[PDB]
């Protein structure tokens, strides 16, 4: 989970 | 998309868009595993099942294999999972949400077994394509329950 660099 | 072993098995996130799973042909790719839940797929395509179908109308072999994001498969799914891919050498593509975390988990699982490597030296060799490959503790701690238990795995996969 928490993706988005 | 990246290959952990060219041609053979690569990993990948979730594709927004139909003209990615036709890159994703470009590269090799022939089969695929799906890792994200229902409603993960189904935030990106808007149906869990359309982008499944979507799969097979352009020619890939999907298998839908429902991870929890950031945990790990139950015994029963890891071993369809490792059955499914070895039951087809080439063209494997895994993939999840992020391709980091559940991907890089399962790449790593596939390492262990197939090639006998550490926990440490299968998250090696999918960090060099795949940077931050196996997010969290219950990852980590499912490969190192895989490596201690290789034998056993072999075992029930062949
Ligand atoms: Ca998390």
């Amino acid at each position: 989970n928490k993706y988005g660099n | 998309m990246y290959w952990v072993r060219r041609k053979t098995i690569g990993g990948s996130g979730l594709p927004y868009t139909e003209n990615e799973i036709l890159e994703w042909r470009k590269e090799g790719v022939k089969r695929v595993l799906v890792l994200p839940e229902d409603w993960e797929i189904e935030e990106s395509w808007g149906d869990k099942d359309y982008y499944l179908s979507i799969l097979k109308k352009n020619g890939l072999q999907p298998l839908h294999i429902p991870i929890p994001d950031g945990g790990v498969p139950s015994d029963s799914q890891f071993l369809t999972i490792m059955k499914w891919l070895l039951s087809e050498k080439e063209g494997n593509l895994v993939h999840s949400v992020g391709g980091i975390g559940r991907t890089g988990t399962i790449l790593a699982s596939y390492l262990i077994l197939t090639e006998g490597l550490e926990v440490e030296s299968a998250i090696d060799e999918v960090r060099l394509v795949r940077p931050g490959a196996v997010q969290t503790y219950e990852q980590e701690m499912f490969l190192l329950r895989v490596e201690g238990m290789r034998k056993s795995w072999l075992k029930n996969i062949y």
